């Protein structure tokens, strides 16, 4: 499962029908002048796939329409076409298309041209592994800083939720509510089997009263009704077995609640050390559990580790990013969107992040932007955004155009 | 630890019940064996994350609720059929 193609129309700067050339299953990198509409390109994808765009007030919906110049736009859509070869989307198609259309008072999703609800789209992506509990299928500078400058309690809340504490408690509560509702259906079921048994007793003894010598149909089908009743019983017994299996399951899940969470934390921390040592060769990083109350970071770019508070600029950014990478490697995803995650990094550290994407892109798709040429080295296919008449366009370029453009562009930092 | 198997395996229909039960059919619900489903959750090949077990729990309970729904419907229809055959 990866993003095979994107089509945008009327969305922010993308006034005209922009049929983006189909992405490589590996690393796609987008370059272009500052303010030419690159971040708009990621917003268009997040508009379809990201849950933070799922609820849009009518004023928010309208602010996504193109208001660039002439005939002010009244409708927009974005379409993701997924490759579904590994059948990760529960849809028996090789290609799945997901379009969201907005207008003055329209906000409609379409799955292979058929209308579906927002919950459908959420459940569709949840069952493909895209957890609303994981905020890092898209990474921007906003997220890296939010991580780097977060209270240790916030780090804890985030890792708890990714481990699944909120999901679990929510599914546990909905399950209970379902069990008790089912518990009423089981009683009504046993009532009806008692009533049926009643009539089988009435029937049998009218049947006997006539043999010494009520429609004949009931008497004709007496053995049929008795056979049917046992088929119902066997299914009723299947429910009783299932009730017992559920009780065990609920009990066992509750009893492994913490060692589950503790195993997700031990994994993220183990990954945080591995990710960082690979980005800063000859460095040491690790998570720390506090007063639980919080989760902190300790790191040494050198044997004496300092904290996140007293850390440099483009080092706090690199460490935070290294943590995000660790959580990602711990709850992986088929494709990733990086909007200028190399922005605050030294040339050396951008080169290391580039080297990491090189290997990751062997097993997941990446769609990234940058204004610095390190990440261009790890790329497989190149796109340039051009902006003229307040209208964004996007076109495939060669690697040399991408490297040349990035080198002597002056528009960024 | 989180997305085990890409599904179409043993817990496949459970995972589907947990997310998009719209696409879960009466044939699925009937042929789902709740006790071997629970068995492969309480002791899987790889330990699975609290998030994954939480979904699957709802998967199992949702299929179980649909079995009851059908059994109830069928019992009401069998009881009506007998009352009708009397007349």
């Amino acid at each position: 499962m990866y993003i095979k193609q994107v089509i945008i129309q009327g969305f922010r700067s993308y006034r005209d029908q922009t049929i983006v050339d189909p992405f490589s299953s590996k690393h796609n990198v987008i370059v272009g002048r500052n303010g030419s509409g690159k971040s708009n390109f990621f917003y268009a994808i997040q508009f379809v796939l990201s849950d933070e765009f799922s609820h849009l007030r009518p004023e928010q919906r309208l602010a996504l329409l193109h208001e660039g110049t002439g005939p002010r736009v009244i409708s927009a859509f974005v379409e993701i076409i997924f490759d579904n070869s590994d059948n990760r989307l529960p849809i028996d198609k090789e290609e799945v298309s997901l379009r969201r259309v907005i207008g003055a008072k329209k906000d409609q999703y379409f799955l292979d041209k058929k209308m579906v609800t927002k919950n459908d789209v959420m459940n569709l992506l949840e069952s493909a592994g895209f957890s609303r509990s994981n905020p890092y299928y898209i990474v921007k500078q906003g997220k890296i800083n939010q991580m780097a400058t977060a209270p240790d309690s916030q780090r804890l809340k985030l890792l708890r939720e990714v481990a699944g504490t909120r999901v679990y408690d929510e599914r546990k509560e909905e399950s209970i509510s379902l069990m008790k509702e089912t518990e009423g259906k089981r009683e009504k079921i046993n009532e009806l089997l008692k009533y049926i048994e009643e009539r089988l007793h009435t029937l049998e003894e009218e049947k006997e009263e006539l043999a010494q010598y009520v429609n004949k149909k009931a008497l004709d089908q007496f053995v049929n009704f008795s056979e049917q009743k046992e088929k119902l019983i066997k299914r009723q017994e299947e429910l009783d077995r299932g009730y017992k299996s559920i009780m065990e399951l609920m009990n066992v899940l509750e009893l492994r609640k913490y060692e589950a969470i503790q195993l997700t934390f031990k994994q993220v921390s183990k990954n945080f050390s591995e990710v960082f040592q690979k980005l800063v060769p000859g460095g040491k990083a690790t998570l720390v559990m506090k007063k639980f109350t919080g989760v902190g970071i300790r790191v040494s770019f050198t044997g004496e580790m300092r904290e996140m508070q007293q850390l440099s600029g483009g080092q706090k950014s690199l460490v935070a990013l290294a943590l995000i990478f660790a959580i990602q490697k711990c709850d992986p995803a088929p494709f990733y969107l990086f909007d200028q995650i190399d922005q605050a990094l030294d040339a050396q550290h951008r080169k290391a992040v580039s080297d990491m994407i090189m290997e990751l892109a062997v097993h997941a798709q990446f769609i990234t932007t940058t204004f610095r040429p390190e990440l261009l080295e790890s790329a497989d296919k190149f796109y340039g955004v051009k902006f003229r008449n307040k209208v964004s366009h996007i076109d495939v370029i060669t690697a040399e155009m991408a490297k040349d453009f990035v080198e002597d562009d002056t528009t960024h930092g | 630890a989180h997305f085990v198997l890409s599904k179409r395996g043993p817990l496949a229909k459970i995972w589907l019940a947990a997310h998009w039960d719209k696409k879960l059919t009466k044939a699925h619900v009937f042929e789902c064996n709740l006790e071997s489903s629970v068995e492969s959750i309480i002791s899987p090949k790889v330990k699975m994350a609290l998030r994954t077990s939480g979904h699957l729990l709802l998967g199992v309970v949702r299929i179980y609720h649909r079995k009851a729904k059908y059994l109830l419907a069928d019992c009401n229809e069998a009881f009506i059929k007998i009352k009708m055959a009397f007349r």
